[PDB]
């Protein structure tokens, strides 16, 4: 009649540390995405360069 | 101002007169109190 | 659908003239629904504080789970709903007090 | 014990939401002030008669 508390404590704060790994985890991945979408629009602003224009005169 | 052609006039008329839906909101149910816009109705 | 209304800020839904609830759609984020479903603290706010009263004998917990406040609150219940009932171990007569 | 913690955290997660709202509200505020300081008005000649 002594077993019946500790092990329910212990396995609460287990899936209390379990969620908070959890939601580590997938916050990495959803700012990766925010900053994949930052990303691609620098490299296509780096690779463009405007042609040089020509202006003879009169 | 205007065109200085009516031929040309009736061609931009038919090619830039718009719809009610841009008086309109999105989903179709009222209209802007304000639309400067000319349109076909 | 969020991401893809956020891409088209204008020409709307997300741009034009939407109408309110859009409007708010176009605002509003999507929160984490598996952080929400948490039977023991419903499970509290169904028993009663005090204990020498007869305890509730079904529990229902419906699935997304909402705070009252949030827009997402009819939401609640799409994704089926779960059922418990309570232990024997109170409704029938038994002492039993918090004090010690 | 621990129960009555996790309780007030998610608690605290379900009181937590003005937070995200007026989050939500100033970035549809600040996306229209980057583009209008991202405008440029171009320069414009008039040559005399």
């Amino acid at each position: 009649a002594a077993s019946s508390a500790e092990q329910l404590q212990a396995i609460l704060q287990k899936q209390n540390e379990q969620l908070a790994e959890q939601k580590y985890q997938q916050e990495i991945q959803q700012r990766t995405s925010d900053m994949l979408t930052a990303a691609t629009q620098l490299v296509q602003d780096w690779k463009q360069v405007e042609t040089q224009v020509y202006t003879e005169g009169t | 101002t205007y065109l200085n052609d009516p031929v040309s006039q009736a061609v931009f008329n038919i090619l830039g007169t718009p719809d009610y839906s841009f008086c309109m909101d999105n989903e179709q149910k009222n209209w802007l109190p304000n639309c400067n816009l000319m349109y076909q109705n | 659908q969020r991401d893809l209304y956020l891409s088209q800020s204008k020409s709307p839904p997300c741009g034009g003239n939407p109408t309110p609830e859009m409007n708010t759609f176009c605002r509003t984020a999507i929160p984490d629904f598996i952080s929400t479903v948490n039977f023991v603290k419903k499970q509290n706010d169904d028993t009663p504080k005090d204990l020498t009263a007869n305890q509730p004998a079904s529990f229902e917990l419906d699935m997304p789970n909402f705070d009252k406040s949030s827009p997402f609150y009819f939401l609640n219940g799409i994704c089926g709903t779960v059922k418990w009932n309570n232990i024997s171990a109170l409704n029938s007569t038994n002492q039993s007090d918090n004090k010690g």
